[PDB]
């Protein structure tokens, strides 16, 4: 509830009008350096256990299609 | 405002502020432009107040 969460001193807090600014500003060439760098940030931890769960995939597969094969 | 006669301040206003400048140093007038309102806040928050 609004008034009693916590308290706060010396914080001073700017904004503006939603008529007073842009709704995109600089979209593009802010946008794809700040996504290239989260994307930068958190590969190496999303990443590596997909790659490796695709190799397990295609092992699978490829080990149950020459499990299906007649061994000569 | 008040007890003044306007011919006897007149006579004072003269005889005193008559040598005002009236003469620009620089040459450029001040202009007093429009200024731009912003709709905008700012918040202060000092819980101890
Ligand atoms: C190249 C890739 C695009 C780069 C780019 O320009 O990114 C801009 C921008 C980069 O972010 P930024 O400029 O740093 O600031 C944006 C804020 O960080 C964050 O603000 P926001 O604008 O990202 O809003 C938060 C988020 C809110 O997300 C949602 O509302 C979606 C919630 C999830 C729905 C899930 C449905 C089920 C999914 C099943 C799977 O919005 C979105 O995810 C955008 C939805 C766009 C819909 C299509 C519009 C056309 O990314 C986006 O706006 C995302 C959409 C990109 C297309």
């Amino acid at each position: 509830e609004f008034g009693n969460l916590a308290r706060i001193r010396h914080v001073i807090s700017y904004s503006l009008s939603p008529f007073e600014q842009r709704a995109f500003p600089s979209y593009f060439s802010k946008g794809i350096p700040n996504v290239l760098r989260r994307t930068r940030e958190r590969i190496l931890r999303v990443a590596p256990p997909f790659v490796v769960v695709y190799l397990i995939y295609t092992w699978g597969n490829q080990e149950f299609e020459q499990s299906k094969r007649k061994n000569p | 405002a008040g007890g003044v006669e306007h011919q006897q301040l007149l006579d004072l206003a003269q005889k005193h502020l008559s040598s005002v400048s009236r003469v620009y140093e620089e040459d450029a007038v001040p202009g007093l432009t429009p200024c731009r309102f912003t709709g905008s806040e700012i918040r202060h928050r000092d819980d101890a107040l």
